């Protein structure tokens, strides 16, 4: 293939495997090192992402646009990072079929338009018409706690966070700003309200429709947007891999669930097994960050993509 | 075959049509750049891949200045220059190697050079200032999968706009100086809103906070502190801590280009001046003018590479628009004006002699290279597409048959709106056959002091 | 993935694909064998290459002997059987990566390999002996393009005669002896004729020119000499000088294959029996028969190689209407079947536990490969086409929809007269399922006495 | 530790390691080459090991063991190789920890004679009073099939066998003889009627006992006798990998369950799972069987421990 983007795919696609594994609520510590000795360890995706230095070109480009992501929003950084180097990984072999890469582009363009089409109704809605006592607060700690992951400290930030006034009618709140990320995600469940299926649900489902969208679209487009959704389905398979069983056998489960009009069923990971609804076990995801992870990993992945050579300058 | 100085020279422009090769078309690819240690640049810019790659050669540095007409008409139809030259290149060697003499080749490319623009200056089209919609795709055109992070169709309408405004009337040709316009640039993210202004916009913060923000029909003019200041506002302003006490009880700015001053003369020869805030800062807008050719564009982007494309794709725009209106002619893109160049050449050789006719032939190959380019680009199968084409065109209610990149099929380039302006083509053309005649014309390289 | 023991016969498979790949289909390309110092061979047959190239691997050698199904099927679908085989193997190898064990792969792949046999079961047309119509598409079919030095048309005709010739009925179920067949040949120039005889034809000149050139209702039967020539016509011949004379007073031969012994035997359990001039030589005809199920074809060509070309090709054709006959179904090639085959896997793959589902889908992909390879021989685009007819596929209409290697587009198969026997493409897809379970199945590789 | 010794048990563990694959009913195929080309393809450890070719004086003595155990039974070759390699592995740990390997032969004799004294007592017994009509002989089909793994020629095998003639008191019939190893079978299980739970049930409850008593013993012979139940424990886990699972989760499950006074569990190979009872699926071996398992790999493995060092003759 054309031995560039196949070069910057790979460096993509290695930086992407490195931060696999600090994935999800039981995600290994990274240790970092200054060039002073001094260390710091941890498994913030965000954290890693800032700090570390990469040499290569197109990691840095892919670096980036996770950088930018976690500044328009708090949450997903890894999730981008780690879905961008999916899409490369899942676009080599459409490459190496000879799929020339602008086509591969459209359909993963296509594939993304659609799956942001397609969130607000995988999702579901919350009571934004009032802070009402009735249960509309105590949900969000729910939440609070899954970004978390203590009978105390509950109240305090709840009241804290509502201290800050704002309405706005689209029910869109906006506030002038682990305990970082909790804020972040608190602001973006408020700041468009839905909610998403964590575990992976939402990959799934997304995947499920992309096929058959695919299907549709009916080119070589259908062949990577079959790619995107196969690419989509990688996270609850890791998040299968962080609990512990063989994580094919467990996608291949999801999958199946998700055609039955289960329609909803993800991976526990904490728990470490699937479950039925992860809604239930108040596994949330905003879908200001997913949206926001998609395109960003889509960006970076067609970004990549579409680099044909490297010249000297 | 000849002399390996010639073989050099060719095998150099060849090398940068390499260069730009992938990127030609709408949908075309990127090139990344790297520079020293320090930064890298991705781009989908014949002037700036050119301008940023090394050009320690005393061959092509010449070749990308023929390339950069020396005109008002100055474009990424850089890169169809380029290419083209490439192209005529490559298929010159294919004759040398039959020992045609590059005098007969030259030649040969010259009449080929003639017939073209002439076939060009017939198909073309009339458009004038008023047919927005033309225009409107001719903007659309220019920016054809540029990774630009503003909508296309929304950024294409700002373009005629802009270029509507700049617009004057010179002895029956208008006239659009594109120094008038204003280009400035900011990012964070709930960015990629692209912005129009009637005005100047100065980026900056003001310099104290307690100063009017708002200013009606400002004149602008832009103890010793005291004594100046008093001096100064006798009869805002633009370039200590003291004075901006005095000024605040007198707007300012602590730094703008100088770019920026002499867009303002112009603009102000000044009915508002505010200070609004974008996207998490504040910066100072000049709307109103004693001039009624000065705007300005804000282009603002979440990522930095995005929206430094989105200016130079902005600009080249503008240009096509601009040469559109002050030339008033336009042609179907998307291939069809280099099939029917090919036609009427392979018509016209036999009417020449036989070695020349050959060269003509050649320069008509030569020109259908940047069609199976373009299908290249966006994955299709060039051959397959060029014969279609080829073939379609024989009916002259076709000459507007172009290649659809999106689609796969030919289809007539002029309704689905792209659009392209003839000056430039034609220039290209020019650019092309003066770079590889020149390059054929030199025998030998010497040293000299 | 596992043990380098599975990835050496894995390879060693996909080497066997890669060595009959570029041959697949009508369009299909020759290979050049050298055999030591001595001779060379181009040829078209999956059966020739496999036995011409080295086999000097254990594995793989096994894998020729699965694809030549142990059966009286046994044709050209032998490249079926292997490139198949060599695609099951490659699409398993991105299953082991994912660390998918074996046991679970060749579950999945007797499922696929049991719903494949099932549609092609379901698909396939109703065909008797008195089909002419089909039975020389079937027979036009097998020679697609073979280097074949006779009229593909009239040849088709020929064996679809022969066939019918030698056609026996046994219990509601006709029978095709093709050991009835003689096949001999002949090259000079003014040649590239092919002949049909009902009968058998001896090539050998008269032993003696003094001699009856015809013999009517020759009754067979093929001092010390004299003897025995008057002991032997105590009741023409074949097998000295003195012998000729008595011959030549009381037809003979000096010297002929003991296959044509054979099947003069079986001929003759004798009307005429002359001696005819071909182009530049002479040789003897046997014509009539105390047999109605014997005949012999006569392929003479130019050059040599395209008359053994002929002779396989011939050969092969005989095999395949023989099949259609004998087993009365026939289906629509040119990919129908195959994409019919992955249509229903996929569709029945979820209703079969995950890790089988993938193998499953991987068994319909590894099929959908098989027509790609189509396409690629034909020179056309093999992704394009194949979701052009999985996509026309959609409709239970186009069931019979497949690739026109020559004009490149999706057409009905079996109006186009492209027709194959069922039962060998089913026995391909058990050989090619049966090489690789095995291949799959291995572990290691242990040394023995 | 000792060069030699060490030496040898890596040749005999390589060789068990080769073998293990080919263990159980889904066992994989071996591909065995004569020096002229000539190929058999077989899962059958007497076959692999009978006609296999081995260099290394050590894997050569394992292979006599095996086939001498292949001549006085015929089943159970595969079993006493993979056993064998497995006690040499284990004693490997032991060896490390500087302990003596005349010890380590100690504990392995120990823990074999405590085995073979608690196998009858593992087992059940059968009815050798009477072939009578009863299921009594239905019952040994069952097995009949169990070593075969067909509607027909059932009655005709067993009638075929009951021709010839031997009751003997102690119930031990004598007989003049994949059919081949049914007879041996049926044989085995009369010539000494017990059966045992196969699937490995036999060797975890052997293991579990064979702790107990190892904590008796006390001294180093302990850890020996621990290694010997831990290598004991390696076949269920084998049967387990060919049942696909990760083999060292259901070990622990099946142990678990030995412990409760489940006391039989044993794991379906071609079920694929694990089953509580091993006896209900007809999952069978005759004791003749394991015991020379037991005998034949503990005398290999004690063997190749006993040797010090290597001398040119």
């Amino acid at each position: 293939g054309r031995d560039a983007l196949r070069n910057n795919i790979l460096a993509a696609k290695t930086l992407a495997e490195m931060l696999r594994s600090s994935l999800g609520p039981k995600g290994l510590d990274k240790m970092l090192i200054d060039s002073f000795g001094d260390v710091t360890i941890t498994n913030d995706g965000a954290t890693i992402v800032k700090d570390m230095e990469i040499q290569h070109p197109a990691a840095k480009l892919l670096v980036e646009a996770a950088k930018a992501q976690d500044a328009e929003v708090g949450d997903g950084t890894t999730s981008a990072v780690v879905l961008a180097g999916a899409l490369l990984e899942k676009a080599e072999s459409l490459l190496d079929q000879n799929i020339h890469p602008t086509i591969i582009i459209e359909g993963y363009k296509k594939a993304y338009n659609k799956a942001l089409e397609l969130l607000p109704q995988l999702g579901t809605r919350i009571d934004i018409k009032d802070l009402n006592s009735s249960v509309a607060r105590d949900t969000l700690r729910k939440i609070a706690f899954t970004t978390l992951a203590l009978n105390k400290i509950i109240d305090m930030v709840i009241d804290a966070i509502v201290n800050v006034a704002e309405p706005l009618p689209n029910g869109g709140y906006n506030v002038s700003l682990s305990i970082n990320d909790a804020l972040h995600a608190l602001r973006n469940i408020l700041l468009e309200p839905v909610i998403l299926p964590g575990g992976g649900a939402i990959e799934l489902e997304l995947a499920m429709k992309l096929r058959e969208y695919a299907r549709s679209v009916g080119g070589k487009e259908q062949l990577a947007i079959e790619a995107f959704a196969d690419a989509l389905e990688e996270i609850p398979l890791i998040l299968a891999e962080t609990a512990g069983l063989e994580a094919i056998s467990s996608l291949m489960d999801l999958r199946a669930r998700h055609a039955k009009g289960l329609s909803n069923t993800g991976v526990d990971v904490i728990g470490g097994k699937i479950v039925d609804d992860v809604y239930a076990l108040n596994i949330i995801e905003p879908i200001r960050v997913k949206s926001q992870v998609l395109k960003s990993a889509t960006e970076a992945a067609t970004a990549i993509l579409k680099i044909d050579d490297l010249i000297a300058a | 075959y000849g002399k390996e100085a010639l073989r050099a020279n060719i095998a150099a422009v060849k090398a940068i049509e390499e260069a730009l090769k992938s990127t030609y078309g709408p949908r075309g690819m990127d090139k990344m750049l790297v520079d020293s240690l320090g930064d890298i640049t991705i781009t989908n810019d014949g002037a700036t891949i050119l301008d940023k790659m090394d050009l320690q050669h005393p061959t092509g540095k010449l070749l990308v200045q023929i390339a950069k007409g020396q005109d008002e008409e100055t474009a990424d139809g850089t890169k169809t220059a380029v290419i083209l030259a490439g192209e005529l290149a490559k298929k010159a060697e294919d004759l040398l190697y039959k020992e045609i003499h590059p005098t007969i080749i030259v030649s040969g490319y010259k009449k080929a050079e003639e017939i073209a623009l002439k076939t060009i200056q017939e198909i073309a089209q009339p458009v004038t200032i008023n047919d927005t919609d033309v225009l409107r795709k001719v903007a659309l055109t220019s920016l054809g999968s540029k990774a630009v992070a503003g909508a296309r169709e929304y950024l294409a309408d700002l373009v005629v706009k802009a270029v509507a405004q700049v617009a004057e009337l010179r002895g029956d040709k208008w006239y659009v100086d594109l120094d008038n316009v204003q280009i400035v640039k900011k990012h964070g993210g709930s960015v990629n809103d692209t912005q129009l202004v009637y005005g100047i916009v100065v980026d900056k913060e003001v310099v104290h906070p307690g100063m009017p923000k708002r200013i009606e029909n400002a004149k602008i003019a832009l103890n010793i502190l005291k004594e100046k200041v008093d001096k100064i506002a006798a009869t805002v302003v633009i370039c200590d801590e003291v004075a901006q006490h005095y000024l605040a009880k007198k707007l300012a700015v602590r730094r703008a280009k100088k770019s920026d001053l002499e867009k303002l003369a112009r603009a102000t020869g000044a009915a508002l001046v505010e200070e609004r805030k974008v996207g998490e800062d504040k910066m100072v807008f000049v709307e109103g003018a004693k001039n009624p050719k000065s705007v300005s564009i804000l282009i603002r982007g979440g990522l930095e590479r995005v929206v430094d494309e989105t200016e130079r794709a902005l600009r080249d725009a503008l240009g096509t628009v601009a040469d559109v209106i002050r030339d008033g002619r336009a042609v179907a893109g998307g291939g069809a004006v280099e099939i029917e160049i090919a036609k009427r050449l392979r018509k016209y050789a036999p009417q020449v002699g036989g070695k020349e006719q050959l060269a003509i032939e050649a320069y008509a190959n030569a020109i259908e290279g940047l069609i199976m380019i373009l299908a290249e680009n966006a994955g299709l199968d060039p051959i397959d597409k060029l014969m279609q084409l080829r073939s379609l065109h024989e009916n002259e209610t076709n000459k507007w048959y172009g290649l659809n990149l999106f689609t796969g099929n030919p289809e007539d380039m002029w309704k689905l709106g792209v659009i392209e302006p003839a000056l430039v083509k034609m220039n290209a053309v020019k650019a092309a056959t003066e770079a590889v005649t020149l390059v054929l014309r030199i025998d030998d390289i010497v040293a000299a002091g």
